[PDB]
RNA sequence: AGCCAGGAUGUUGGCUUAGAAGCAGCCAUCAUUUAAAGAAAGCGUAAUAGCUCACUGGUCGAGUCGGCCUGCGCGGAAGA
């Protein structure tokens, strides 16, 4: 599980998730798993999907996780009233918008990249698509 | 070797461009050299199947606008974020 | 048979048929591949 | 031979007679005789040289048991008789386990012409060196 | 797409081969007469074997195959 090594403040406000994404082209690799839905992704979903990919295209290839969590999500325990402070940091999410290339892959044929990205897009909560490295 | 039939955009801004992409076209511009920049509207499907080739971004294109021919080169393409379609293309004269 | 909400062709003899508005997977090779309700 | 009518191919190294541990009733399930691997088969084995299994066609007729003629020496123990260690291949091609001189394969390939596919010497030369590709046997050029 | 034909040899390739002789195993994964063929893609064995196919010929006489972008729909869908 991914999590920043050392923050600056422990608890972040909710804020909103509007507009489109910045990481949009397949930059590092050759094939990409790009988001279409909005959503947000916990570190467990990123790890689950990465294991599905790494298993699927065996220890050949090279995989880039282009998103990183760095946003702490706090929850209140059970049978605790409202108020009395902000909750506790339970997990860490990345906020996703439509357009984020969530993962990249290189060093495989396209048909294995289809296969691993299908296998791993079923571990994520957002609708997802397959993209290739377009040249300009 | 590509011939891209175009028209001149009499309207511009975000209203007119988004109206122009719902009608299965997209805006574009031809700047460079000493002339004024030329706002251009392009059919979408022809240019999308055309840019699926690699030679679209390397070879000199020819754009036919008002019965002229402007030999341009595809400088920079804005693509739609999560759909296989185009927002806009910058064409530098050549 | 298997009532699932994803019905798929598990084999190359499996065959998707819609009967009475219900998607089904009829196989001839293996009857374990018989499925319903996709 | 004919349509498949009770002929199979099975035994182990035929320096001895009638292998009881390895196969046994595998040569007794069909109409193939138990006795005709013991005396007469070794009578037809001593005609060239012993110490080789024989995958053979045994067409069981309405005669006593059958009639048999051994035809070809197979290339498994012919490519194991001088190859390297006596244990086996395992993973033979990713390293250098065996090596075979190609002149003796040219003369054995020049001998064997019944149970092969080829009409030229060079056409069937590197086929048996394809069996050298099988057990990882590095040919010495 | 149907229908009529062919689809092998070293190849028991050695296996920890107790039986794997393409079939509970791993490395290999070659080369040829040949239009064409995998040391076997599916089943299958006490065990070879048994078939079909991957590919090619004939019959057939006009479309067919699979992706993409989409509109509307189907299933997923159980409560007093």
């Amino acid at each position: 599980m991914l999590q920043p090594k050392r923050t600056k403040f422990r608890k972040m406000h909710k804020g909103r998730n509007r507009g489109l994404a910045q990481g949009t082209d397949v930059s590092f690799g050759s094939f990409g798993l790009k988001a279409v839905g909005r959503g947000r992704l916990t570190a467990r979903q990123i790890e689950a999907a990465r294991r599905a990919m790494t298993r699927a295209v065996k220890r050949q290839g090279k995989i880039w996780i282009r998103v990183f969590p760095d946003k702490p999500i706090t929850e209140k325990p059970l049978a605790v009233r409202m108020g009395k402070g902000k909750g506790n940091v339970e997990y860490w999410v990345a906020l996703i918008q439509p357009g984020k290339v969530l993962y990249e892959m290189d060093g495989v044929p396209e048909e294995l990249a289809r296969e691993a990205f299908k296998l791993a897009a079923a571990k994520l909560p957002i609708k997802t698509t397959f993209v290739t490295k377009t040249v300009m | 070797m590509f011939t891209i039939n175009a028209e001149v955009r009499k309207e511009q801004g975000k209203g007119a461009s988004r109206r122009l992409r719902a009608a299965n076209k997209f805006p574009a511009i031809i700047y460079g050299g000493k002339e004024a920049p030329l706002a251009i509207e392009l059919d979408h499907d022809k240019v999308m199947n055309m840019q699926a080739k690699a030679e679209f971004y390397s070879e000199v294109l020819t754009i036919v606008v008002d019965g002229k021919e402007i030999k341009v080169k595809a400088q920079d393409v804005q693509r739609h974020p999560y759909k296989p379609k185009l927002q806009h293309i910058d064409f530098v004269r050549a | 048979m298997k009532v699932r909400a994803s019905v798929k062709k598990l084999c190359r003899n499996c065959k998707i048929v819609k009967r009475d508005g219900v998607i089904r997977v009829i196989c001839s090779a293996e009857p374990k591949h018989k499925q319903r309700q996709g | 031979a004919k349509k498949v009518q009770a002929y199979v191919k099975l035994q182990v190294a035929a320096g001895m007679a009638n292998p009881s541990p390895p196969v046994g009733p595998a040569l007794g399930q069909q109409g193939v005789n138990i006795m005709e691997f013991c005396k007469a088969f070794n009578a037809k084995t001593d005609s060239i040289e012993k110490g080789l299994p024989i995958p053979v066609v045994i067409t069981v007729y309405a005669d006593r048991s059958f009639t048999f003629v051994t035809k070809t020496p197979p290339a498994a123990v012919l490519l194991k008789k001088a190859a390297g260690i006596k244990s086996g291949s395992g993973k033979p091609n990713k390293d250098k386990v065996g090596k075979i001189s190609r002149a003796q394969l040219q003369e054995i390939a020049q001998t064997k012409a019944a149970d092969m596919t080829g009409a030229d010497i060079e056409a069937m030369t590197r086929s048996i060196e394809g069996t050298a590709r099988s057990m990882g046997l590095v040919v010495e050029d």
